């Protein structure tokens, strides 16, 4: 909400992403392959060469990826959040609709011949 | 025996007594001493032997119940969890009707196989309940193509019994 913010003070209402979170691996097997790819691009051994290296890229990419899930965590609990408090607002546009049973309703029968 | 004798009826066996009226003999006669002799006696025997085994470790199978819910009637439209509990015990009474033709027709089979060259008179029964299980069948079950439903299968009985008040609004 709040302008030019990455991470307004509401978002600390919310819980952090779990560090085994799913996604966050995927980022860091990225940070990984982009370690292997740096290898491979200048002629060193891919798995062996530059252990710290190849570190710095999966702990650069979990990084960033953390706070770019946090992010993106708090953006879809805004939507919602803004969805449902105009759906209070404005009850008659979402009227709560009469529920019919198959039994009553007449849906028409198309054979297959 | 094994299996229910009502739901597969057989009428009782009335096998001739033997009146030979050759004095040749009958080869047949000796046959069948020998095939009990030969083939029946060490057969039954070596069932035996498996049936004292299979008396020793006896345990037991159960047939699955299955309770009913409420029909796709008494679903909300679009009420997914109540459709999905409808639609499965729509699928199984399909099966179980589906089944249910299987045992009529092999009744009607085993009639005609039965009764021999006099059979179009002595399955006249089998005849008329195939006739009407299939009917039954053909009114709950066909046309509703490949995708059938519980939902297609109500249409047809709805249109069907649309049909039927019309044309008693007639009489
Ligand atoms: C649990 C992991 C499961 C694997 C998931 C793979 C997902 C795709 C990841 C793409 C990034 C791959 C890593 C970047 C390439 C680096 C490897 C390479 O370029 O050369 C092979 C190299 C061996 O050759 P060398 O240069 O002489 O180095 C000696 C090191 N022992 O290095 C090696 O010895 C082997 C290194 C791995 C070889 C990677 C081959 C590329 C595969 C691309 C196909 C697309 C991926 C499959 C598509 C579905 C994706 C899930
Ligand atoms: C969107 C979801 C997915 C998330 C995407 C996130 C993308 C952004 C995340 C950052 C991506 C870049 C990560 C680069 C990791 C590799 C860095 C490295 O290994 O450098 C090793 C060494 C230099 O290391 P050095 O700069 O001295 O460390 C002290 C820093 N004050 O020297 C070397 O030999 C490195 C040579 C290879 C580097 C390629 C050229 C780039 C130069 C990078 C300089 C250092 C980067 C430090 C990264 C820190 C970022 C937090
Ligand atoms: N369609 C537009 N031009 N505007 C727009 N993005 N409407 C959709 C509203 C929306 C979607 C995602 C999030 I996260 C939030 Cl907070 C709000």
């Amino acid at each position: 909400r709040a302008t030019f913010q990455f991470l307004p003070d509401e978002a600390r209402s919310l819980p952090p992403p779990k560090l085994t979170d799913p996604r966050l691996a995927f980022v860091g097997f990225l940070g990984y392959c982009s370690g292997l790819i740096d290898n491979a691009i200048r002629r060193r051994p891919v798995l062996l060469a530059g252990l710290h290296r190849q570190l710095l890229y999966i702990t650069s990419f979990v990084f960033v990826g953390y706070y770019l899930l946090k992010r993106q965590d708090y953006m879809y609990a805004v939507r919602d959040h803004d969805m449902f408090s105009y759906i209070k607002s404005h009850p008659e546009d979402f009227p709560e609709k009469d529920k019919k049973t198959y039994g009553e309703v007449f849906e028409e029968f198309h054979p297959v011949r | 025996d094994s299996w229910d004798k009502d739901v597969y009826p057989e009428p009782p066996r009335r096998t001739p007594a033997p009146s030979p009226q050759t004095s040749l003999p009958n080869p047949i006669t000796y046959l069948t001493k020998a095939f009990d002799l030969l083939v029946d006696r060490p057969v039954t025997l070596v069932r035996e032997f498996i049936e004292r085994q299979h008396a020793k470790n006896k345990y037991y199978y159960y047939h699955r119940e299955f309770r009913r819910v409420p029909d796709i009637t008494e679903c909300q439209e679009k009420d997914v969890l109540c459709m999905f509990e409808a639609e499965m015990q729509w699928r199984r009474d399909y099966k179980v009707d589906q089944e249910i033709v299987n045992i009529i027709q092999e009744r009607l089979k085993a009639c005609q196989q039965r009764e021999g060259e006099s059979h179009r008179q002595n399955c006249a029964k089998e005849l008329e309940q195939f006739t009407q299980v299939v009917k039954a069948y053909q009114d709950r079950y066909h046309d509703l193509g490949a995708h059938y439903s519980a939902r297609k299968c109500l249409a047809k009985q709805k249109q069907r019994m649309l049909a039927e008040r019309k044309a008693a609004k007639e009489a």
